[PDB]
């Protein structure tokens, strides 16, 4: 493309800025802007044979017992109808 | 307003006990190195009641009728005023000072009473009754640090206590930000007799964001400086402006490609720093193209512009792509770490550099060809600058590097071996040693980091707090299987889901096997006997012990029941096991788990252990390794043998440390492999490849050694820096190696001066521009900028010096026929 950037510089310098500006506009419109509130939102390993178990054991706690149909892991509750 | 009376109304009362939940300030006086004097105490209490008892505070205890005061202050001055019962802290007579001095002297040897709750009465026996209501104990355990009243110093000697503390009756929390955002941040300290050093309002992480916005003037200034320097190299302002706009647009389109095309949605913090890095990178490409342009335009000037453009592309694209792709692969190699932040920063920076290379290849020739279109002293100074630069980088530098030619070898070999020994054996880099709750995220002189690092070990109620001695528990689970579901790769930090398995506990063999497992585990060495936990252990044991009654339906059976008794009697039993003791159990109790249907789904046992909880690496590693090696002995029935291999304690810091220690090494390996491969493929001469590898190793070892000597941990940043350094090293070796080859001179001492004179200007300009673009981050507040700036300066000034001296003084041994690589 040596000849292309020889006799036609302005078209190659304008297509670039067209692409750049449409990219900037899409990137500022479509996706949700970042937060920047918690400086340590990422520092936690994932899937290392000892982080999987921690994640699962923490999910086991958040799904605790509810007075009825906890959709979770409760204690005895579901058989308290005798009273 | 906030105008009411205070608590001291000639009433010998007191609000509460000074706890850890409140807000703390730390005072040091001056070089005088003493606080026991009326000016110090009075000024301390005054700056207290001025800088914190002025702003309207609606968050308070409100235990009395005073709406703007519940406790007076909780300071040393109040505790002096309660002696001799002078109500106002302002009224001190300088004799109660001597009184409390003598009292603390005569009583400090007994430090030892917790509290005397009854008014003017002591509940338990105390050695002395001359002490007031918890005065000496509180004033020794909370307010004054350890050096005061030590038994090490002899009698008649007066201590110094260079540090004191001061509490506040309000409760620490995010609400303090306003208080801090107007009254504390601007002004230096109090007057020259008392100076605040440490603050613990508890807003160290929530306020962080703000400082970010307040410290973006240092990046901007940096950009400006770069522009200036580029004007000196290429005189046309047009090219400078267009290449800076190309860099910015590259970052923008890289963000766009990052967010929606690659489609993963999480933007970490460190990604911001990326910009700075690229500011010291992209410009380099220009300083390779433009220069070459002129050379071609100096060889065949009468030719058509198209031919010159084709020739300069032919002569520049190879090296541009080599260096850009090498740095990009060095960044992308972080995609093998298990953390999230670096696993995203890698991809982002890599895409940024690649797109920047593409734009430097396309956009830049366009603008350089479209650039076809009292001042005598202002032109003569530039002419003299050009002449001096030419005569330096053409005749002086080769002379300096080649005439000595032997001191450099020994000197740099000594530096390399010193760096190797200082990174490998004695002071090897250390893993992190601070709880995940408080990382050093500010400057190392901010009033928050002081209290969070230095002063949290001088005060008793924090040192004994460091003396926790909490054992480590082990747990076992048979209900669920370990599996992660929500976005593992390029994660979201919001992906989790629970699941189930298929096992039965009704099999009597499984019951007997669980009982045998418990009995066996009660035998090993990593066990700790308490003889106090009844239900907070194996449930089967206490269940069996509970089922010894009769005439109630089942009773008085063997151990392996027929499971129709078992499934119903578990529920029959726990509803009365809750009665005796442990009336409450909340989602972390060794009791078995149930479902919507009352069947059993998850069984969880728990035990204590003898290893104490710590933060070191070897201890926790030994614990985990040996205990998991033992637990791996299952050999059990078909059920509960699958989804069996379970073990989990409060060990997360160890996970972070292990993931760092593996990711850094894997990334280093991958990046150095790519670097050596690219150097070999671009040189086509094995001896030059060996010299380049030696230079890369030298610069890596020296920079990492200087980093560790200066004193650096591996939090999350250095885990990327250690890999970025070996990618940013070869940038100069590639250029010096390509230029050395294809030179019209066969001899050894010749053709070195050629390459050096031809590319020394470009290398020096790139080095200087990255140096000065990283040197405008040193004064700042957020830490990442300072870390990155220091690393940038220290890596560029080292890599340039090595790749010039230790390479040219080495590449002159090669023989003119050499190897020339394999035969393609
Ligand atoms: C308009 C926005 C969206 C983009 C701007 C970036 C480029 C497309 C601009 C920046 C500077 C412009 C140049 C500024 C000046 C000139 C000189 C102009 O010719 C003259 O002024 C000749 C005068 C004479 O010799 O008599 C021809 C267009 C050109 C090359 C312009 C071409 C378009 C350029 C490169
Ligand atoms: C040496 C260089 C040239 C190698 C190639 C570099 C990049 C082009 C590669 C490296 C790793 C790749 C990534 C590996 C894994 C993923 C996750 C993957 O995630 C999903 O598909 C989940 C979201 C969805 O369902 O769409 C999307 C593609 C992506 C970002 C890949 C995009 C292309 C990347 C950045
Ligand atoms: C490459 C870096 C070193 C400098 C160039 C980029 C910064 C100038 C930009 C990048 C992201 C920007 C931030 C993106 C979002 C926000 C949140 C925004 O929040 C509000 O307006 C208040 C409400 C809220 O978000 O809670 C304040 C500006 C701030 C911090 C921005 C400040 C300017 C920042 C740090
Ligand atoms: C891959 C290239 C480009 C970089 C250099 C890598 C290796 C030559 C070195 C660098 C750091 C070295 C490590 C530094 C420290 C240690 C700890 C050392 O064990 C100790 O406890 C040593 C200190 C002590 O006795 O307390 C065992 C070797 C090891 C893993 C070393 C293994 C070899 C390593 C990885
Ligand atoms: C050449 C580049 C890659 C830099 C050198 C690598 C360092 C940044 C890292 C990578 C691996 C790390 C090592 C990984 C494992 C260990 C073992 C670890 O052992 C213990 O916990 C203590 C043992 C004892 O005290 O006997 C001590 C830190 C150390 C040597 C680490 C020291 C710092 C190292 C060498
Ligand atoms: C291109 C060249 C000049 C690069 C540097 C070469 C050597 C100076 C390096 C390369 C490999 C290094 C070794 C890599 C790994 C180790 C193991 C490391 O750990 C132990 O041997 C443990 C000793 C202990 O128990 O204290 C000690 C340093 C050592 C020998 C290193 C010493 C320095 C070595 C020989
Ligand atoms: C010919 C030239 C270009 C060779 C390279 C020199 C500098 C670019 C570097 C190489 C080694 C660096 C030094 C490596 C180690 C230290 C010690 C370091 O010491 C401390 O911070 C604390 C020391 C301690 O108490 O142990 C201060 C920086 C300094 C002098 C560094 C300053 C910058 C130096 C001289
Ligand atoms: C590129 C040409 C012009 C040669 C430049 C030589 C010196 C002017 C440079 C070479 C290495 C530089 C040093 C590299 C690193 C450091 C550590 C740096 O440490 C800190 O400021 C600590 C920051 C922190 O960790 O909080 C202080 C400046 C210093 C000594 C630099 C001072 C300026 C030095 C000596
Ligand atoms: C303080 O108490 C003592 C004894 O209880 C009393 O004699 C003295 O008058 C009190 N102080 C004041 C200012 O009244
Ligand atoms: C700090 O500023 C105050 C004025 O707010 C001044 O009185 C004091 O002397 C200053 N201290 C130092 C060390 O500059
Ligand atoms: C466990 O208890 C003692 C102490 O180790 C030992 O002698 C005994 O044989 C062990 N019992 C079982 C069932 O392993
Ligand atoms: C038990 O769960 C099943 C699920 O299919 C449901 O149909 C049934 O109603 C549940 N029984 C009780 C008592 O909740």
């Amino acid at each position: 493309y040596a000849a292309l950037i020889a006799d036609w510089p302005v078209v190659v310098l304008g297509m670039c800025t067209m692409f750049i500006v449409v990219c900037a506009l899409v990137g500022v419109l479509v996706p949700e802007l970042p937060d920047f509130s918690d400086p340590l939102l990422g520092f936690e390993p994932r899937g290392t044979a000892i982080g999987q178990r921690l994640v699962t054991w923490n999910n086991m706690v958040k799904n605790t017992g509810y007075k009825a149909t906890l959709a979770n892991y409760p204690f005895k509750y579901a058989d308290e109808q005798a009273s | 307003g906030s105008e009411v009376d205070w608590n001291f109304h000639k009433d010998s009362f007191f609000c509460d006990v000074p706890s850890d939940r409140y807000s703390r300030v730390v005072f040091t006086s001056s070089g005088g190195e003493t606080l026991w004097n009326l000016p110090a105490i009075k000024s301390m209490c005054n700056v207290d009641n001025s800088r914190i008892r002025s702003h309207p505070q609606f968050g308070d205890l409100c235990q009395r009728t005073t709406a703007a005061s519940c406790c007076p202050s909780w300071t040393l001055g109040n505790y002096i005023a309660i002696l001799n019962n002078r109500s106002s802290c302002q009224k001190i007579v300088e004799r109660d000072v001597s009184h409390t001095l003598k009292l603390l002297r005569t009583c400090a040897k007994h430090y030892d009473m917790a509290a005397r709750r009854k008014d003017q009465l002591k509940c338990t026996n105390v050695p002395r009754k001359c002490t007031k209501y918890n005065a000496v104990y509180q004033i020794l355990h909370y307010l004054v640090d350890k050096d005061f009243m030590t038994p090490k110093t002899a009698d008649y000697a007066t201590p110094a206590l260079k540090y004191s503390m001061l509490f506040s009756p309000t409760e620490k929390g995010e609400s303090m930000m306003n208080i801090y955002l107007d009254n504390f941040e601007n002004w230096n300290s109090s007057d020259g007799v008392t100076t605040i050093t440490g603050i613990e309002f508890g807003i160290k992480h929530s306020l962080f964001q703000d400082y970010l916005l307040m410290d973006t003037v240092y990046p901007a200034i940096a950009i400006v400086i770069v522009l200036l320097v580029m004007c000196v190299y290429t005189k046309s302002m047009f090219i400078t402006l267009m290449t800076m706009f190309a860099i910015i647009s590259s970052l923008i389109v890289s963000y766009f490609l990052y967010r929606v095309v690659f489609h993963f949605e999480f933007f970490p913090f460190m990604n911001l720093t990326a910009l700075i890095i690229l500011v010291g990178i992209g410009a380099n490409n220009a300083f390779v193209l433009c220069d070459v342009w002129n050379y071609t335009k100096f060889d065949k000037p009468h030719a058509e512009t198209s031919e010159t453009v084709s020739i300069t592309l032919q002569h520049a694209a190879l090296s541009m792509f080599v260096t850009s792709f090498t740095t990009a692969a060095a960044f992308y190699a972080n995609y093998v770490s298990n953390i999230t932040a670096i696993r995203c920063f890698g991809v982002y920076a890599g895409t940024a550099i690649l797109v920047n290379y593409v734009l430097m290849v396309t956009w830049l020739p366009a603008v350089v060809v479209l650039h076809e279109r009292a001042c005598q002293k202002c032109h003569k100074v530039l002419f003299a600058i050009s002449e001096a630069s030419r005569i330096f980088f053409e005749k002086v530098l080769p002379c300096i590097v080649i005439k000595f030619r032997y001191l450099w070898l020994f000197w740099f070999l000594a530096l390399t071996v010193g760096g190797a020994y200082i990174v490998c054996i004695n002071p090897k880099m250390k893993l992190p040693s601070l709880e995940l709750s408080e990382f050093q995220v500010f400057r190392s002189s901010h009033p928050f980091e002081r209290y969070d690092a230095e002063y949290k070990k001088l005060f008793m109620f924090e040192r004994v707090h460091h003396g926790e001695e909490l054992h480590m528990p082990i747990t076992v689970i048979w209900g669920v299987s370990p599996e992660d579901n929500g976005n593992p790769l390029n994660p979201k930090s919001k992906g989790k889901l629970t699941l189930d398995s298929s096992f039965n506990i009704a099999s009597p063999a499984s019951q007997a096997w669980i009982l045998h497992f418990c009995q066996k585990l009660r035998n090993q060495t990593f066990f700790y006997q308490t003889d106090e936990q009844d239900f907070t252990s194996c449930f089967i044991e206490t269940f069996k012990q509970w089922m010894e009654n009769q005439d109630c339906c089942c009773s008085h059976w063997s151990f392996p029941y027929k499971q129709e008794i078992f499934e119903l009697c578990i529920k029959r039993a726990i509803m009365e096991l809750e009665r005796s003791t442990g009336y409450h159990l909340d989602s972390k109790t060794p009791g078995p788990r149930f479902d919507i249907n009352d069947t059993i789904r998850a069984v969880v046992l728990e035990f204590q252990s003898t290893y104490l909880f710590t933060l070191a690496y070897e201890k926790m590693h030994q614990f985990y390794k040996e205990v998991d090696s033992w637990i791996s002995s299952e050999l059990s029935s078909a059920p509960e043998g699958l989804s069996n291999g379970w073990f989990v304690s409060n060990l997360e810091f160890y996970d972070l440390q292990d993931s760092l220690s593996d990711g850094t090494l894997i990334a280093m390996g991958l990046s150095v492999a790519v670097a050596f491969s690219v150097m070999l493929l671009t040189t086509w001469n094995i001896i030059i490849s060996l010299y380049a590898i030696i230079s890369i190793a030298g610069t890596i070892f020296v920079t990492v050694g200087s980093l560790v000597l200066l004193g650096w941990e591996l939090n999350v940043l250095e885990s990327v820096t250690i890999s970025v350094a070996v990618g940013l090293s070869v940038n100069f070796a590639v250029h010096y190696g390509v230029a050395y080859r294809l030179a019209p001179d066969p001899d050894r001492e010749g053709k070195v001066i050629f390459s050096l004179s031809r590319v020394g200007s470009a290398m020096a300009m790139a080095a200087l521009t990255t140096f000065v673009a990283g040197a405008m981050m040193m004064p700042s507040t957020v830490l990442a900028y300072t870390q990155l700036g220091t690393f940038m300066m220290l890596i560029m000034c080292i890599s340039w010096a090595f790749a010039t001296f230790f390479f040219q003084c080495m590449c002159r041994c090669l023989g003119p026929q050499g190897t020339c690589g394999q035969i393609p």
